[PDB]
RNA sequence: AGAGUUAAAUUAUAACUAAGCUGUAAAAAGCCCUAGUUAAAAUAAAAUAACCCACGAAAGUGACUCUAAUAAUCCUGACACACGAUAGCUAGGACCCAAACUGGGAUUAGAUACCCCACUAUGCCUAGCCCUAAACCCAAAUAGUUACAUAACAAAACUA
């Protein structure tokens, strides 16, 4: 089982640069407090596979499908 | 019974007739559905009636309104014919 | 000559007094038509009755009072109870659907007493109790 | 070698579909107003497709935005708001003849 | 000799384009006593009524002004495999040709 | 904004008015909310009597709260409301600006539908 | 492009610092949606009353 | 599948007036603790939108709001696993209204039926069981073709 950190930026909005400079309000708009289920799956399914997936890049493997199915 | 009084179904008579200010009242609910909805609440119809209603009323209102297009359509061929015993 | 169907709306200030009063202050005329009898019931702007009449208390009995020609006489005999008391328009509300929408109707024009508004209050269940079966007659 | 041949080329003459009243804006359950002008005044019923003339997606939004409405407490279930009453007509149905 | 592709380029028909709202002049061939029956040079006759301004002049052979809708009125109707054609042309009259 | 509060409140005096507000904003903030604004409809007649709190009210002003709130946090604020006595019927719903427009491009004529029947003759 | 807009609408939010004024400017400006539609699609606003 | 919510109708109940009220092709029985109007919880059921044809594997679902959410990088497959309207059973709670059974009235040669009046199981909520339907679109799943060609009828014919 798995358990991802409430007060992280979402999957969408890691990559974009500038994020540490912004005030604590925005980024309590943008972590895990103000987002769905839905958000929270995509963190756990992110987190999972760069752990035990040797290429995350490909998603037609076999083990890439099993991880995804796991998730749900 | 929450609701403001004398606002819906409602009609006034003009020059002192009241039968033709009536019929103004029937014509609204005819042309809503509730008249004939009022007729079919008095008893209670089974879920399978209802459908089978709806069936046969879907129906006849494609029947009915593609029979009207045809009609109005060769309503021009009806003027005398021109090549009389040709 | 600019007639408009929809009643003045109490909020407004329409200029149309009959008999020297407003449109709430004239008196209201219950009609419940059921399909086997027809009640009539004179009320004031206070919902205080005035005269009551159905097809039962003129005489008629049974399936006769279902008729619209008993109804109609019920009209007249109301009317004539309720000009008795000094009242000249009335606002007539009619409920439920049956036979004697029409008589009472003219009943009252008939029997002395003035409409100018009309109003449908049938009981309409937005979905409601269960009615009754059908019958296999 | 033959130019007057026709070519393998779309319609040019396609005129652009017809779009319904309501097209490409944005339907409310706040606005009573263009809510109301779907609703019987005499009733309270709502119109349907052959009488509101509204396409499939806007027809549905209308029905969805009024019963939320209905309950929330913002216009009126068993009659038309007489406020909203002289707006233009947009129905097709006539009830005086 | 002429193929009979660039025939159809040249046609006045082809550089009609589409046929609804178009200015076409026609010929009456036949006269009814409220009928016209007007040839506007397509596949088949127009039929109009007199109008009740110089309707004494509406005579066989004389020139009038049409403005077409459908050049050959056809609709297809449920149950029927091929559309019913009515042999006839929508028009209208905008007046007398102007010599 | 991300919910929208369709908050209809007794109708009374500017500084009770005030004070409903103040309170209902400071039971948001309580469970994690940041809102976006308020905006006030103005005080209108009720489309129908309502029954809140063993009172009949016919007038009442409308308030609208919009916010961002965690989705386990919905029921409390809606429970919270319900105890409250000043506010006459509260209601939330998701806001109407989260979603867009689809993009439409017409009112496409459905053909009528041929073949529906053997071709024999009837 | 998405948290730039955050970035602004940030400022415009109510905190308990500004909580009384945000009430208070409310209760003054009165606003609606209302606005109706015609038969060939124009917008009316009926703010020009 | 959960949690919260109620517009229209109806009833307990109160006030006022009236002597009758319900019911049928026609009546009787029942009621008179009643009927009409005004004010009004709970329970139950979801007008118009729907002349739309969407979601689910099927049975099913169409009052409002929020939360969770609709397998497979996209073949066939049982006696195995999971599900399955309505009626019925076990335990607790609810009961407006409808209502098998039962009693009364009427009809009839008889009517333990159709028609009228009263009321119960039950239809409802929570937990468990039962696993049956004209569960029928009487047309099995996946890929396709419009070629060949009309038993009849129906919803045209066929290949892997
Ligand atoms: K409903
Ligand atoms: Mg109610
Ligand atoms: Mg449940
Ligand atoms: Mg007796
Ligand atoms: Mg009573
Ligand atoms: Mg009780
Ligand atoms: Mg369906
Ligand atoms: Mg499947
Ligand atoms: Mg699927
Ligand atoms: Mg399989
Ligand atoms: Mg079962
Ligand atoms: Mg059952
Ligand atoms: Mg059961
Ligand atoms: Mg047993
Ligand atoms: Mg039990
Ligand atoms: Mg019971
Ligand atoms: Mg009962
Ligand atoms: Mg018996
Ligand atoms: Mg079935
Ligand atoms: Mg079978
Ligand atoms: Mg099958
Ligand atoms: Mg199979
Ligand atoms: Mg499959
Ligand atoms: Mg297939
Ligand atoms: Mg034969």
């Amino acid at each position: 089982q798995d358990d991802p950190p409430p007060s992280m930026l979402l999957l969408d909005y890691q990559n974009v640069p500038g994020i540490h400079k912004v005030d604590d309000v925005v980024k309590r708009l943008l972590s895990l407090e103000m987002a769905n289920q839905k958000e929270k799956l995509k963190i756990k399914k992110m987190q999972l596979m760069n752990k035990v997936l040797e290429n995350p890049e490909d998603t037609s493997s076999l083990e890439a499908r099993i991880v995804a199915l796991t998730v749900k | 019974a929450n609701h403001l009084k004398f606002i819906a179904r409602t009609v006034m008579v003009q020059e002192g007739n009241v039968e033709g200010a009536y019929r103004t009242l029937n014509r609204i609910l005819t042309m809503d559905g509730l008249i004939e909805d009022i007729k079919r609440r008095r008893y209670y119809e089974k879920p399978c009636r209802r459908r089978q209603r709806e069936s046969y009323e879907t129906c006849r209102r494609i029947y009915n309104m593609e029979m009207a297009r045809k009609i109005n359509f060769l309503m021009r061929k009806n003027r005398a014919d021109p090549w009389q015993g040709c | 000559s600019s007639f408009s169907i929809y009643p003045p709306i109490p909020g407004q200030e329409n200029s149309l007094r009959w008999a020297g009063k407003k449109f709430e202050e004239i008196p209201i005329a219950h009609i419940k038509a059921s399909y086997n009898n027809t009640q009539i019931q004179v009320v004031s702007a206070a919902h205080q009755p005035l005269a009551h009449a159905s097809c039962g208390t003129e005489g008629f009995r049974n399936a006769k009072k279902g008729t619209g020609i008993a109804a109609q006489t019920a009209g007249i005999a109301a009317a004539a109870k309720a000009t008795g008391k000094g009242v000249t328009h009335v606002r007539v509300v009619v409920k439920g659907l049956g036979p004697g929408r029409l008589s009472a109707i003219k009943g009252l024009t008939m029997g002395g007493l003035e409409v100018i508004s009309i109003t449908d209050n049938t009981p309409i269940p937005h979905x409601g109790c269960r009615p009754r079966k059908a019958r296999r007659l | 070698s033959n130019e007057d041949l026709p070519v393998p080329m779309e319609n040019p003459y396609k005129e652009p579909l017809k779009k319904c009243i309501l097209c490409e804006k944005h339907v409310d359950y706040k606005n009573v107003q263009l809510l109301s002008q779907f609703i019987s005044p005499f009733t309270g019923c709502i119109y349907g497709r052959h009488i509101t003339g509204l396409c499939g997606k806007k027809q549905k939004e209308i029905t969805k935005a009024i019963k939320r409405a209905q309950i929330l407490g913002f216009m009126p279930v068993t009659y038309k708001d007489p406020a909203y009453l002289k707006d233009p007509k947009v129905c097709n149905i006539k009830y005086r003849e | 000799v002429e193929s009979f592709a660039s025939m159809l380029r040249h046609s006045p028909l082809t550089q009609m384009g589409p046929a609804k709202n178009k200015l076409v002049i026609g010929q009456i061939f036949h006269i009814v006593e409220d009928d016209l029956y007007i040839d506007f040079g397509g596949k088949f006759h127009c039929v109009c009524k007199r109008p009740e301004v110089d309707g004494e002049k509406y005579q066989k052979g004389t020139r009038v002004r049409l403005r077409l809708l459908d050049l050959e009125l056809t609709s297809r109707f449920l149950g029927a495999t091929t559309d019913t054609t009515i042999l006839e042309a929508d028009a209208v009259l905008l007046g007398l040709q102007e010599s | 904004p991300r919910y929208e509060l369709a908050l209809i409140l007794k109708a009374m005096q500017r500084p009770e008015t005030a004070a409903a507000l103040k309170r209902t904003l400071e039971a948001l903030m309580d469970r994690g909310a940041v809102v976006r604004n308020l905006e006030n409809l103005g005080e209108r007649m009720l489309p129908y009597k309502i029954s809140a709190h063993n009172q009949r009210h016919s007038r009442g002003g409308y308030f609208l709260v919009d916010f961002y709130a965690p989705a386990t946090t919905v029921e409390s604020m809606m429970e919270h409301l319900s105890r409250d006595i000043d506010v006459i019927r509260p209601n939330i719903v998701k806001h109407p600006l989260t979603q867009e427009v689809k993009e439409c491009e017409g009112i496409v004529p459905v053909p009528l539908e041929e073949k529906l029947y053997s071709t024999k003759k009837r | 492009q998405e948290v730039l807009q955050l970035q602004e609408e940030a400022k415009t939010f109510i905190t308990r610092e500004n909580l009384e004024a945000r009430v208070e400017e409310a209760l003054d400006s009165p606003k609606s949606y209302n606005w109706a539609i015609t038969r060939e699609g124009l917008v009316v606003r009926p703010q020009q009353k």
